[PDB]
């Protein structure tokens, strides 16, 4: 028989560190993975406009970068010959102005080159010699053909990727893309060449993850005049930027189990009591909150109150009040 | 005898006196100071800590055989078995006579051969040095500043204290207690595993490689040496979050941080530690080393500890929790003020009935000297003593009268008969100087001898095994240091003081009482055997006890409950009952604990929790409230469900916990072969041994009530996925639990690395049904996939004691006596508990060691008579007499045990000494009686008689006998008594054990006296009436 | 008298809370990961439905996005000129207006795009230069035709797939599709947009189990009329199912020893008597009861251990088992 009573929810009083809440931003700092490759817009695929056979073809090969017109092959084309030739004697006894600009244009569809047709409409020779020039400059990186061989309308006779407007393009990881969706400025730098770092302000965002890596795309388009930034370099994107001011405390105050997540926080005294509160995402240390608790209040700064070995986290937060 | 000499030689002893004088008080001043004798048995410990399976397995193959393997190697009392779910602990206890570090030795060769056989990672550690009662300072770190935090103060005593501090000699091993240990815990999300197509495994052995330095050879520049190394050690929290677990040409890679969080959380507690009934704090404790000084390290503790008082950072604060030097010093400030307490009184003692201040000078010298000529051989004995040292020459300064008196008497009156023929007027030298040696001579042989009887005949106690051995041994061999050394100094102390410089009521009533004993002396004899039946009787329903409960500057805490308790609410009832302790206004502090410290020394389940309780100074206290009394207010206040109480001091736990098991004061064992029958043979004592109303609490502990969740893998359904066994359980080992992987060694420290899912997936049953698993060729299915996981209930802690199963019971019993609970148990224990085929029911702990001390106190008293017997045919010749003498000392024993009853004390092993020590003095001033009646006789008077009979030379050769004993014999009788008294009444710190061994001694050192006074004399008659 | 009583000062100085027997539905709850893989309802492949040749293709490539009607190739197609001259010969001419609509329709079933048909009754010339649009909105990709190549019947133009009510396929491994019901309810989560709160149009449990992966499919329709959710993103999907209502005390009131499982009655003077129950199921944070209690009898939850220690000693435990 003792009536003496006492207060059964645990108490402490001797090694508690009181954290208090603020409002305020995540501070960031995060160098990017990213390469450098060939500006896909300077893309050109060169190939034959019509069946035929090659006669030699010029010292060019996969690698090697060319310039504009630069002579690829020399090929026989046979289909335009009895084309041509009605052309020619539409010229050689009369023919009105109609009757030519038909047969000569009907020839332009049967896919004769404007170019090749001038210098046809010239000579008054038929053509059977064509040449194939590269559009546009760049580096050769395909080459289906080659000498004492044939050819036809789907073997790609070259392929040239410029890249005088250089790309590069980034992997920023899934989780900071509430971050970077509005992003101020990159500072690029490239191991390659350490003097030509750009400061990068403008770029686009690309609408896929490579799921391989759980990583948004973003390229670059940045100068090479001097073409010494080859595409196949790994590149360093950096990145360091603030936040929408946001309430935030220190992570170590967060009691995070699987689901329902919670923080302890100090009454105007000092008893403890928890609070279901939503996490938006951490940084350097500090996590920042969506809702569950308001700019001033005191948070304990350490989940190290809940023995490990599996002590109910549910549990031993529902022993602290009552 | 050589006696003669000892006067001749005068300088000499002179000399060597103050040689002793200044040897003396600087012994007093060069001797170590302990607080009680330690009954630490040598022990060997062995902790293993086999990973974190299973109890049974752990007893099957890392236990067992290690348990056997050791009984081999000879010296052990017995056998221990620790197996518990994590932790295999096994003892080997050596016993008695046994060369400690010669154990530890022998011990080792099999060692490294047991360690070859542990999982990688873990080692059997060596036990330390010291034992259980190497609990000696104990404290906590608080910090009410917040400036810091457990975590904090933790890895603040375990890279600092705990080295400041280890270094201290003689200190062995400083445990670290209650705290909270930084751990990089990893929180896997199952889910981010699927979608970036990684394997559990290939985590880890990702995170394995990443966290290690390497070192490179010394490349030659400008001719110096120069040393490569290679950033590796984990040290930021990035560094974890960028362990790599993958990449592609791409040059994009996987990092950590997207596939777990990486949070910084307490590890897996081993014991919790709480303070004042509020909060909980770090704690450390150091553990001084075998029989070391205990208050030399403490003290050498304490001003390290002001040095650090310094150096500690803002906010920390160490509050003790537990001192020993608050008893040992509280013990001899006790025993100082009793051998003062003596000398003063056998000061005023001696001034009563020797009249010159001179002459009482000689009681005096006799005793200082005599503590000189004690702590000079005390310095020099190996075994080293303890407190009962003290007590010792308490009892041993009180017979330093006996010897120095009786010799002065005989010096006093061998002046007056030359004083009755010479004149008053010429004192010259000459004259001055025989009648002094005369006396010498006289009583010399006559009385230096018996010294020599009674010391041996006290001698077996010193034959006593182990733990009472080295504790009442110290009491025995002091009582000679004083005592024997009196026979050599005293005896010619006296003669060279006397030479160097209400009294008549006192002999009216005792001689007109003699008429009546010479007076048909026969029947008076017959009177003498009345006695005894009358002593008989008060014997019984006095029980008894092993010793003496002593009481402490503090208690200890014994709360035991059911099988397996949750580390979160056994940590929460610990907090609960300290609050509860803090009510009564008599506690200190409360430094509550559970489940083992960082020491291969304490091994306890979570189950139970020894909380260290410091009460207030005496004069502090309640009014009306003692010991006995505010454990009351506790055992009655300090309640809850489920949990059987026990209050223990705290030092006599440790031992008996270290030397027996138990130390519940009761102990009941029961030994298996068969888990379910053991405990269930063992239940039942628990509910019948509660039938007692002498009994307070009791709690029986059973075998195997644990609670398993088990995961039977499915071999079948787990190649349906491509899984071996082992690979599914690595799910269950760092997924589903959280074993370590690594440490992040920061410089002097090291903390653990762990590695699991989020608490959600690990829930309950059903989370582990619905446990996410990715196979190994990515498909993710559950848990429950490869494997049905049942609940069900097994082994909890299994024991074996020998190598074979055995259990105890623990039983709290401080309202009765200690004999007459452990003798109604014994009683009922077999009135309605049918055995099975298999048990084996000993009655343990403080009962066990009863039965060993009675064995040898029963083999002490016929062997007492053969010393005795044959010293009475050395010195007296006479063979009738000594049938005289041996008969003579039943009757002063006999008075003893009467004023135990009275004063209320219980028959104990501390009286028992004390019983022996009466037969002593009582067969010594038997003695000085048979001395004057074989003096008186052959002296004058009675020669012309003998060659006839005669009646009135034998009665005034009695008269005399009479006269020339009563001032030896009140002298005596007074002193000695008059010394008893101060220990006699029984209040005091540590006085509770020392009053109920000299107690027994004034009974039957005031019976025998008066008995031999008339007995002893008037019974020598009967014997001469045999040699005509 | 079955059952056993305690002090109730010492019930004070334990905490001893106590929980009310419910009759209900158990809410299971359970989370699964999701790609959010293209709204592939929204396929759309481009190609000429005539061969020719390539005169001018866009600044575009796999990965961009593009809106509805944008430029993709300028490519010239040979074969509708005999139609149209064969065509404007008769409507410059009278012609039957009965025979205009005959090699009219003539036109529509050689392929020509209904459109670029109408440009031709708009102004009587013949057609050549074709600019094909994209036919709806969405993200490019395997845009695999480039300039100064020969497109054919075949050659892809552009395959875009729409992202708008953007889909998320969940998996759920085969032994739990029962907590997939009719009756369910879901809300799904994305990390790389914690800001922003999904709404679900229609979710529907696909009949196909994925083979390769032993999962269920579960796709989910979700408004993204903001681009916020990048297909291939990840998306932690965690869905709600009642079930068959049973008798639902709180799981930290449960005692299971593997044979038998038990809970602790309260009386109404306040006898704690443990009495056996028979478990259902268990989630969330409650366990169910196929039977046992009935409903209204009070449960104790708190400190239960300790109670039911002082029961089993009380042998309460063993008289009620007979
Ligand atoms: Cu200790
Ligand atoms: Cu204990």
């Amino acid at each position: 028989a003792s009536g003496v009573r006492i207060d059964p929810t645990q108490t402490q009083n001797l090694g508690v560190k009181t954290a208090t809440v603020t409002r305020g931003p995540l501070t960031f700092a995060q160098s990017f993975p990213a390469n450098v490759s060939y500006n896909e817009y300077q893309y050109a695929i060169v190939q034959a406009r019509a069946a035929g056979f090659i006669d030699k073809v010029y010292p060019l090969t996969v690698g090697d970068k060319v310039q504009k017109g630069t002579p690829l092959l020399d090929l026989t084309i046979p289909d335009w010959v009895e084309a041509q030739s009605e052309y020619l004697l539409l010229r050689e006894t009369g023919g009105t102005a109609t009757q030519t600009e038909g047969i000569l244009e009907r020839l332009r569809l049967a896919g004769m080159p404007e170019a090749d047709i001038r210098r046809l409409i010239a000579t008054q020779k038929i053509q059977t010699r064509f040449t194939l020039k590269a559009p546009i400059d760049g580096v050769i990186t395909a080459f289906d053909l080659r000498a004492g061989m044939n050819i036809a309308k789907d073997n790609v006779v070259a392929k040239i990727q410029g890249m005088d407007p250089v790309w590069v393009t980034a992997a920023i990881p899934e989780s900071i893309a509430w971050l970077v969706k509005d992003a101020s400025q990159f500072t690029l730098t490239v191991p390659a060449r350490p003097d030509k770092t750009l400061t990068i302000r403008k770029w686009t965002l690309l609408p896929g993850v490579d799921a391989a890596t759980r990583t948004l795309q973003l390229r670059l388009e940045v100068d090479n005049a001097d073409e010494a930034l080859k595409p196949g370099m790994n590149a360093w994107l950096q990145l360091n930027t603030a936040s929408e001011p946001m309430l935030l405390i220190p992570s170590q105050a967060l009691i995070d189990t699987g689901s329902e997540q919670r923080v302890i926080t100090v009454d105007a005294d000092g008893r403890f009591v928890p609070k279901r509160v939503a996490v938006f995402q951490a940084s350097q240390g500090v996590t920042a909150l969506r809702s569950g608790l308001a700019e001033g209040e005191k948070v304990v700064s350490s989940g190290l109150f809940l023995i490990d070995s599996e002590a109910n986290i549910s549990g031993a937060l529902e022993r602290m009040r009552s | 005898w050589i006696i003669r000499r000892s006067v001749a030689n005068r300088f000499l002893v002179l000399m060597g006196a103050l040689f002793l004088s200044i040897w003396g008080t600087w012994t007093i001043i060069n001797t170590p100071v302990d607080a009680l004798p330690d009954l630490s048995d040598v022990q060997v410990i062995i902790k293993t800590s086999y990973p974190g399976q299973a109890p049974q397995i752990v007893e099957n193959q890392v236990t067992y055989p290690l348990t056997t393997t050791m009984l081999s190697v000879p010296g052990a009392k017995t056998v221990r078995g620790f197996s518990q779910f994590g932790d295999s602990y096994v003892y080997v206890i050596f016993e008695d006579g046994t060369d400690p570090y010669w154990a530890r030795s022998r011990v080792l060769e099999y060692l490294n051969q047991v360690q070859g056989k542990l999982p990688a990672g873990v080692s059997a550690e060596l036990g330390p040095d010291a034992t259980g009662v190497g609990w000696i300072y104990e404290y906590a770190l608080v910090d009410r500043s917040g400036k810091h935090d457990l975590a904090d103060l933790r890895s603040l005593q375990d890279w600092f204290l705990k080295y400041e501090l280890k270094t201290i000699p003689d200190v062995a091993e400083v445990a670290s207690v209650g705290g909270v240990v930084k751990e990089y815990q990893v929180v896997i999300d199952p889910q981010r595993l699927a979608q970036y197509g990684i394997s559990l495994a290939e985590v880890k052995s990702a995170l394995d490689a990443s966290n290690q330095e390497a070192g490179g050879s010394s490349i030659e520049l400008a001719e110096a040496e120069y040393m490569v190394r290679a950033s590796g050690y984990l040290q930021t929290l990035d560094d974890f979050n960028h362990i790599v677990l993958k990449a592609s040409e791409n040059g994009v890679p996987v990092y950590l941080r997207d596939v777990a969080k990486v949070q910084i959380g307490p590890e897996m507690r081993r014991g919790i530690a709480e303070l004042n009934g509020e909060g909980e704090v770090a704690g450390g404790v150091v553990i001084l080393r075998s029989g070391k000084n205990a208050r030399e390290v403490i003290a050498a503790v304490k001003d390290k500890l002001e040095t650090l008082k310094s150096s500690l950072p803002e906010g920390v604060e160490i509050v003790t929790t537990y001192d020993r030097s608050q008893l040992i010093d509280r013990a001899i400030d006790n025993l100082s003020g009793k051998l003062l307490e003596e000398f003063i009184v056998v000061a005023v003692v001696c001034a009563l009935f020797l009249w010159h201040v001179r002459s009482a000078l000689v009681a005096i010298i006799s005793l200082p000297l005599g503590l000189c000529i004690a702590f000079i051989v005390m310095h020099f004995q190996g075994l080293n003593a303890n407190i009962m040292s003290l007590g010792g020459i308490a009892i041993a300064v009180g017979a330093m009268v006996d010897a120095a008196i009786v010799m002065i008497e005989n010096a006093h009156k061998r002046l007056e008969e030359w004083q009755h023929q010479h004149p008053d007027a010429t004192l010259d030298n000459k004259t001055r100087w025989q009648v002094i040696t005369d006396a010498s001579v006289e009583v010399g042989p006559a009385l230096f001898i018996s010294l020599l009887i009674i010391t041996l005949s006290f001698i077996p106690i010193f034959t006593l095994e182990g733990q009472e051995g080295r504790l009442f041994g110290p009491l025995a061999f002091t009582k000679t240091y004083a005592m024997a050394g009196a026979a050599l100094l005293a005896i010619v102390v006296i003669p060279i003081l006397m030479g160097y410089w209400l009294n008549r009521f006192l002999i009216r009533v005792y001689h007109p009482l003699l008429l009546k004993v010479l007076h048909w002396p026969k029947t008076t004899l017959l009177v003498a055997a009345l006695s005894v039946l009358t002593v008989l009787w008060p014997l019984n329903k006095v029980g008894g006890e092993f010793l003496p409960q002593i009481n402490e500057g503090d208690l200890l805490y014994m709360p035991s409950t059911l099988p397996g308790i949750s580390a979160a609410e056994a940590a929460s009832m610990l907090q609960k009952t300290d609050k509860l302790i803090m009510s009564v206004p008599e506690v200190a502090r409360v430094f509550g604990k559970t489940g083992k410290a960082e020491t291969a020394t304490d091994s306890a389940p979570l189950e139970m929790v020894e909380t260290t309780i410091q009460l207030k100074p005496q004069e502090q206290w309640r009014p009306g409230m003692t010991m006995d009394k505010i454990i009351e207010e506790l055992d009655n206040t300090v309640r809850l469900p489920g949990l059987a109480n026990l209050w223990v001091p705290p030092i006599r736990n440790r031992i008996d916990m270290l030397s027996t098991g138990i130390k519940s004061p009761i102990g009941i064992k029961v030994s298996g072969t068969v888990l379910a029958d053991i405990d269930a043979m063992a239940e039942q004592i628990e509910e019948v041994a509660r039938t007692v109303p002498g009994v307070a609490s009791a709690l029986a502990e059973r075998l195997e009530g644990g609670r398993y969740i088990n995961v039977e893998i499915n071999r079948e359904k787990a190649a349906r996925y491509g899984m071996t066994v082992a690979d599914v359980q690595l799910f269950v080992t760092s997924a589903v639990g959280g074993a370590m992987v690594g440490e992040t060694v920061e410089g002097i420290a090291r903390y653990p690395i762990n590695l699991r899912y989020p608490q959600s997936w690990r829930d309950s049953p059903q989370a582990l049904r619905q446990l996410p698993i990715l196979t190994p060729m990515k498909q993710q299915i559950t848990l429950a996939d490869v494997a049905d996981i049942k609940v069900s209930t097994g082994p909890s802690m299994l024991k074996t004691e020998n190598a074979r199963p055995t259990s105890w019971i623990y039983i709290d019993a401080r309202d009765r006596d200690m004999v007459s609970v452990v003798h109604d148990l014994q009683k009922a224990i077999a009135e309605k508990v049918q055995l099975k085929p298999g048990t084996s029911v000993a009655f343990s702990g403080q009962f066990e060691l009863l039965e060993r001390a009675n064995h040898k106190l029963k083999l002490m008293v016929p062997m007492t008579l053969m010393i005795i017997f044959v010293l009475l045919y050395l010195a007296f010749r006479r063979v009738g007499e000594a049938l005289l003498i041996i008969s003579s000392v039943p009757f002063a024993l006999v008075g003893g045990i009467w004023l135990l009853w009275w004063m209320g004390f219980h028959l104990s092993v501390a009286t028992g000494t004390g019983f022996i020590a009466l037969a002593g003095v009582a067969a010594e001033f038997g003695v000085v009686m048979l001395m004057y009646l074989r003096h008186a006789i052959e002296a004058v008077p009675s020669l012309n008689n003998p060659q006839t009979f005669s009646e009135q030379k034998l009665d005034e050769a009695l008269y005399h006998g009479a006269v020339l004993r009563v001032r030896p014999k009140a002298m005596t009788v007074a002193v000695i008594i008059a010394g008893l008294l101060p220990i006699l009444w029984g209040t005091g710190a540590g006085s509770e054990v020392m009053s109920r061994i000299a107690a027994p001694m004034i009974g039957g050192m005031i019976t025998a006296p008066l008995l031999s006074l008339f007995i002893i004399p008037a019974a020598y008659k009967l014997m001469w009436l045999h040699r005509h």
